[PDB]
């Protein structure tokens, strides 16, 4: 069953192995039933919060968003190659962008020829600086981080999932409401089709070389990792000469493990900051996260810099041995890397202990998933 | 303040009015009272719909869930019939009303 | 250039503004102010301290080209009626020929003789308990001693019983700093 | 015939925050008389600015010199003479905002008019008699010209 | 015979159907006349988090050019990336594994810069 | 001119207490035109002439500039036109284009310092203008910020030469100036620059004596309490904790004892640090970093320095309440230290908040010296009845 990619969202289906079922209806009073009220047009938003299902899908996003950016130039034969694949397309080539020396067509061009009537909405792209409106340029963004769509026209800004996704007040959702519906299903067929048409010219991809920064910053990783670490161990050793003392409302171990936990995820944090500092703006990873198509922020630092603190049930790695976690370790050891602080990436592996601790929270992971669905399923048929 | 500000269309200023209304809309704005009187009652409504509002929400928080999306309407009939907001307009505010 | 004066006027004359604005050093090139020299009476007050400010803001080694041409507009607009342009004029009058702007502005004004006059006074009566400026938050003891004499003492408002916590702060963490020195 | 504006200006900084395109970049220009602030959206590949440079910049409402008002379709083949072989750069673009200081008791002396060249943007920041073409949503050209 | 809807997977839970078969002259190629077998999702990568699938491409051109069966043992600390790189810039490529392929349709060479590289791919 | 006139003798009879209040209703308007600012600035001048006096002149032309530099003007060319330094030029002229650019440039300070240390130097009120001190600090113990240690050096002699020497200006020239005490001047300076850039916090515990012994002198007392403001006003910094981290605290006890002129800024630092809400930390946590930031007004009060901390604590209880434990442990620990004779300002300051607004928390458990009634009991012997 081949099926569209923007219809994978209301069915949580992602073609690995998925299939599904199709019933046929045999009367004709039930097929002009199903045509009246469950077309996938007429169930774009759903009632359960307002806001559409349907959104546009990870490498149409990805695609679109490197699209509308302000230096995306197209020469005649890629327009004409990509208005071919407009259903709504009047005939009408539109007046470039860039005249004289070259006719050079922007982007934004043939996404306002993609966007349906004359629908009016204000987004902010993903990345737009919150200090933005407060100065100048609230309205001639610099980042080009402010989506105005106007008179049915893309005057500005970069889509991201804030624009086309589905989260409420979107570009389809006001597609939905101040047009019809039937021109929605358009929106989405031509988004998909003239986006992945120009994504043949343009290419996407993600590499290797898209999770390695430059030394500068794997020797600010470790500077952190280092400092951090030391201040865990002088921490510990406050907490053995009875130094440490007790936040109020919870036992002297307690505080010692807020204290320990603050620290390293103090560390987590700096170091995810430092490392999402250096994508130089063609980092593949940023390109997913930015449009906000697959992955997020955590991913890129967990790829790049550090792991992170690996946890089961909410605390650390307990001490499943008599008073130690492994038998690499001596007894009663409180640190770092005991306990379960993962100081590697994903680019450059994990020891065997850290490798072991994280199996351990992938575990509680996948015992959590495994476990959550007949319970969810049983209140799910009550309520009903 | 901000309130009486923004919603009460204070008439006695004659240059306001000559700004934001063509000149006839002016004079009759400000030669009959009646219309005074009526546009006075809509900002006694609005002060009475403040306080109602103000019951209903103790907490300082306004994103709620209504039908017609009003602002994307009145920007959408901005953009339909050519405004050009510079201009004096020609609607008269107890049409509004 | 030509229709310069109206060129001033129209790169100056916002009045809503009363700064020098930026950028004024690259509005001042001695071909301009060789413009500006005969069409100086005709431009409006306001446009003219805008310039006479603006040549303050010179770098030294513009002002040491022409210098010459800078004091003719200095001659010119003390000529003038304007109270601003006079005033501005006897303090800048010494500025491109020195480098340091006028000090002795008590001649030909008797506005200067009074606010000096009861300033003086009131400088020689307000002696008590001195606001010091905010350069002897850093120099020394005895390079304040030689500024502005000695520490004046504050107010002893009450008695002290004991020395508050904060001793028993510096104690313990003097403490704590031998016993680290020593590891 | 057909242009709401023309001045000289004279490009002060090329993108000072920074540089967030690598093909695209703006020009914070002021203009040689006027007293007019102007922040371009200029590809730079294609047609190079560099700092220190001095610029004419015409917005006409129609390339044609008769004022013929076209529609806005790309007409490859229309032999009419135009006003884009005086220049050399050449963006059509809509003007999308008029923001200005105003009172709600006197008029407007400071105009921003605001453009979008298909997504590249310009703000020209004048006076009132200077900027009194520009109309809201309306389609005008760009018509830069670089000289010594 | 592999058709679409058959499910393939690599060695990291990398799994996915077939989407759909083109022909040698409509799949993409480098320089040289190398084609991909397979053209898997750059998406299927940063959530799911398989930077040992990336690590195994590039080990694999190094391994392939280098004419020897390369090592994965996990944990070495005598092969990292950065030592894997260094010996795929000795045979003429790019040090990331990252190779400009031309596109297969319109012939115009793509923008990005496509990773490409052998991977072990099982049927399921 | 008047107007001008008369706010001069409205400040200048004010003081300290009204710098604070009349300063930005004198600057609004000699700020407002340029022009305005050159009349005002070059007649606080020609009155900051006269050594009899004229300190108060400068530093209130020192506020008026401060302010123009807040609110836009490059007013420092105006102040190096005014100033004997432009008799030097070239020197003048480099100090010129820094302080337009409102950073400090190495080739700069070299510049400057082939000038100086020389036999002869420039007059040395060229040096002593605070923005550009201020632009010392920034440069030099911001806990980033690193200095490429070659000319640091030169750095910490110009500060030296600029907050040590002395001279005798006897009719306008100067025969005995000493440099005798900018080699122990430099070497703090030099030891206090090595502990902001080694940021090691064992080895800050462990070198706090010899930072003790830096902080009897003025630049280093302030330059670390601006490095103190620039570490601990980081968000997110209280997660080190010690007794809730009272190590950099000790260090503004230290310079509040060892100066006085700094209390100002002592102050506004920990106004701003009490005033600033903690987020991520326990609550229980939030409130005794309260105790220790008024553990801190209580060693200001300690020091003389009491009428602006019981005016603020005055203003917290009244405009904008804080915890009233806090203002309770505030009178908790005042009164367990100070003892009669008794000023009539700070009775007539401390009386409404202990009488009006929790009363009854003052005493729990005291018994062996007893609680408020002693000072009420004192309040009602001074005053006329209480009035
Ligand atoms: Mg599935």
């Amino acid at each position: 069953f081949r099926l569209n990619l923007s219809v994978t969202t209301p069915y949580n289906a992602d073609f690995d192995g998925d299939e599904m079922n199709l019933h046929l209806p045999q009367s004709l009073e039930t097929r002009a039933e199903i045509q009246e009220l469950a077309m996938v047009p007429r169930m774009i938003v759903t009632p359960q919060s307002n806001r559409p299902v349907m959104g546009i899908v990870q490498d149409t996003l990805t695609a679109v968003r490197k699209f509308t950016k302000r230096d995306v130039f197209l020469e005649r034969g890629e327009v004409m190659n990509l208005l071919m694949f407009l259903s709504t397309w009047d005939g009408k080539v539109p007046q470039p962008a860039i005249l004289k020396p070259r006719p050079l067509w922007t982007g934004k061009q043939i996404f306002s020829l993609i966007i349906p009537g004359h629908i009016n909405c204000i987004r902010t792209h993903s990345t737009h600086p919150d200090d933005e409106d407060s100065g100048p340029y609230k309205h001639i963004s610099p980042g080009d981080t402010k989506v105005v769509v106007e008179n049915g026209e893309l005057i500005m800004g970069i889509l991201c999932k804030k624009s086309l996704g589905t989260s409420a007040g979107s570009l389809v959702h006001i597609s939905y409401l101040e047009m019809g519906h039937d021109i929605t299903r358009l929106f989405y067929s031509n988004i998909q089709t003239v986006i992945n048409n120009w994504l043949l010219i343009e290419g996407h991809t993600i590499g290797i070389g898209d999770s390695i920064a430059d030394s500068k910053t794997y020797q600010d990783i470790q500077n952190t990792i280092k400092k951090a670490k030391q201040d865990v161990i002088e921490v510990i050793e406050k907490a053995h000469n009875n130094e440490l003392e007790p936040t109020p409302g919870n036992t002297l171990r307690q505080t010692f493990e807020n204290q320990v936990n603050r620290i390293l995820n103090d560390a987590r944090d700096k170091t995810g900051s430092s490392a999402q500092k250096s994508l130089s703006e063609y980092n593949n990873f940023k390109s997913m996260v930015v449009s906000g198509a697959k992955g997020s922020k955590i991913n890129i630092s967990q790829v790049i810099a550090v792991v992170g603190q690996q946890n089961v049930e909410g605390k650390r790695i307990p001490f499943g041995f008599k008073h130690r976690t492994l038998p690499h370790f001596i007894k009663d050891d409180y640190g770092p890397e005991s306990r379960g602080f993962v100081e590697n990436s994903y680019l450059a592996g994990l020891t065997p202990t850290e490798f072991f601790f994280h199996a351990m929270g992938g575990r509680e992971g996948l015992i959590d998933t495994a476990v959550k669905t007949a319970e969810t399923g049983y209140i799910q048929r009550r309520l009903i | 303040k901000a309130f009486e500000k923004k919603f009460r269309f204070d008439y006695t200023n004659e240059r306001a009015l000559r700004r934001t209304l063509q000149e006839d809309l002016v004079k009759d704005v400000l030669s009959n009272a009646h219309i005074q009187n009526e546009l006075e009652r809509e900002f006694e409504r609005m002060r009475e719909d403040r306080e109602v509002l103000r019951v209903i929400f103790p907490t300082g928080d306004s994103k709620v869930v209504l039908p017609c999306n009003l602002l994307r309407m009145i920007w959408n009939a901005q953009k339909i019939f050519h405004i050009n907001p510079r201009l004096p307009s020609d609607l008269h505010p107890i049409k509004v009303v | 250039e030509s229709d310069t004066g109206l060129w001033l006027h129209n790169k100056l004359g916002a009045t809503d503004e009363l700064w020098a604005p930026p950028s004024i050093a690259s509005l001042l090139t001695a071909a301009v102010i060789d413009n500006i020299r005969l069409c100086f009476h005709g431009l409006s007050s306001a446009v003219k301290l805008k310039l006479l400010l603006g040549t303050l803001h010179l770098p030294r080694r513009t002002v040491d080209e022409m210098k010459g041409a800078l004091m003719e507009i200095i001659q010119l607009a003390s000529l003038d009626s304007d109270p601003w342009v006079l005033m501005v004029a006897d303090i800048l009058k010494s500025f491109p020929d020195t480098g340091s702007l006028n000090l002795e502005l008590e001649e030909q004004n008797p506005n200067v003789q009074d606010i000096l006059g009861e300033l003086r006074e009131k400088v020689g009566e307000c002696e008590a308990s001195a606001m010091l400026p905010l350069e002897c938050q850093y120099l020394n003891k005895n390079a304040l001693t030689t500024l502005a004499g000695p520490l004046t003492p504050p107010v002893k408002h009450f008695q002290l019983k004991r020395k508050p916590k904060s001793a028993t702060l510096r104690a313990e963490l003097l403490q704590k700093s031998t016993e680290t020195a020593q590891q | 015939a057909g242009i709401l504006f023309e001045d000289i200006f004279d490009v002060k900084d090329i993108d000072p925050e920074g540089k967030k395109f690598d093909r695209v970049s703006r020009l914070h220009c002021e203009s040689e008389s006027f007293k007019m602030d102007l922040i371009l959206d200029v590809n730079i590949q294609i047609y190079p600015v560099d700092l220190g440079d001095k610029f004419r910049l015409v917005i006409a409402s129609t390339l044609y010199e008769d004022g013929t008002l076209d529609d806005g379709e790309y007409n490859p083949t229309d032999d009419r003479p135009s006003r884009a072989d005086q220049f050399e750069y050449v963006m059509y673009g809509k003007v999308y905002r008029i923001e200005g200081d105003e009172t709600s008791t006197e008029a407007a002396t400071r105009l921003s008019a605001y453009v979008s060249y298909g997504g590249l943007l310009m703000r020209l920041q004048g006076d009132a008699n200077n900027l009194h073409g520009f109309e809201v949503d309306s389609r005008v050209y760009l018509l830069m010209k670089k000289l010594a | 015979i592999p058709q679409i809807g058959d499910k393939f997977a690599s060695r990291h839970g990398q799994k996915g159907t077939c989407g759909i078969q083109y022909r040698q002259e409509d799949m993409p190629f480098t320089c040289e006349g190398i084609t991909p077998d397979i053209i898997i999702n750059p998406h299927a990568i940063p959530s799911r988090m398989t930077i040992g699938h990336l690590i195994e491409c590039l080990q694999g051109k190094v391994s392939a050019n280098k004419g020897e069966i390369g090592d994965a043992t996990p944990f070495n600390d005598a092969v990292n990336v950065q030592k894997i790189s260094n010996l795929l810039s000795d045979y003429g490529y790019h040090l990331r594994g990252n190779e400009v392929l031309y596109n297969g349709f319109t012939g115009r060479k793509i923008t990005s810069q496509i990773f490409i590289g052998p991977t072990y791919y099982q049927r399921l | 001119s008047r107007v001008l006139r008369t706010s001069l003798a409205t400040i200048l009879d004010g003081g300290e207490e009204n710098l604070e209040k009349n300063l930005p209703e004198f600057a609004k308007m000699v700020c407002h035109g340029e022009h305005t600012y050159l009349f005002a600035q070059a007649m606080m001048s020609v009155l900051a002439q006269e050594e009899q006096g004229g300190s108060a002149v400068r530093r209130i032309a020192q506020e008026v500039q401060r302010f123009a530099q807040e609110k836009g003007h490059d007013a420092s060319q105006i102040t190096l036109a005014l100033g004997t330094a432009a008799s030097y030029p070239r020197a003048c002229q480099a100090l010129g284009a820094m302080l337009s650019k409102g950073a400090l440039n190495p080739a700069d300070i070299t510049v400057l310092f082939k000038m100086f240390t020389s036999m002869d130097p420039p007059p040395v009120e060229l040096i002593r203008v605070p923005a550009f001190l201020d632009l010392f600090m920034q440069s030099l113990f911001k806990p980033g910020a690193r200095i490429n240690q070659d000319h640091k050096h030169k750095y910490i002699h110009i500060l030296a030469y600029a907050a040590s020497v002395v001279e005798t200006w006897k009719k306008n020239k100067r025969v005995s100036i000493n440099k005798d005490e900018l080699k122990s001047t430099s070497k703090a300076v030099e030891t206090v620059h090595n502990l902001c850039c080694n940021e090691n916090a064992s080895e800050l515990v462990a070198e706090l004596s010899t930072l003790y012994q830096c902080i009897r002198f003025p630049v280093v007392a302030m330059g670390v309490l601006k490095w103190v403001d620039w570490t601990v006003s980081e968000p997110r910094y209280f997660q080190l904790q010690t007794d809730h981290t009272p190590v950099h605290l000790a260090l503004l006890d230290e310079i509040s004892t060892c100066h006085q002129l700094l209390h100002p800024q002592v102050l506004q630092l920990l106004v701003k640090l009490f005033e600033t809400e903690h987020s991520q930390l326990d609550v229980m946590e939030q409130l005794e970093l309260k105790k220790t930031l008024l553990d801190r007004m209580v060693h200001l009060l300690s020091r003389g320095y009491v009428l602006p901390v019981v005016s603020y604590i005055r203003k917290c209880l009244e405009k904008l309440d804080t915890d009233i434990s806090l203002i309770r442990y505030f009178v908790t620990e005042v009164l367990d230290v100070i003892a009669p004779p008794y000023t009539s300002d700070f009775v007539q300051l401390f009386l409404p908040i202990l009488e009006n607004d929790s009363i009854a928390g003052t005493i729990k458990t005291e018994g062996e010296h007893d609680p408020v009634t002693e000072f009420i009991a004192h309040c009602k012997s001074n005053f006329i009845m209480v009035n």
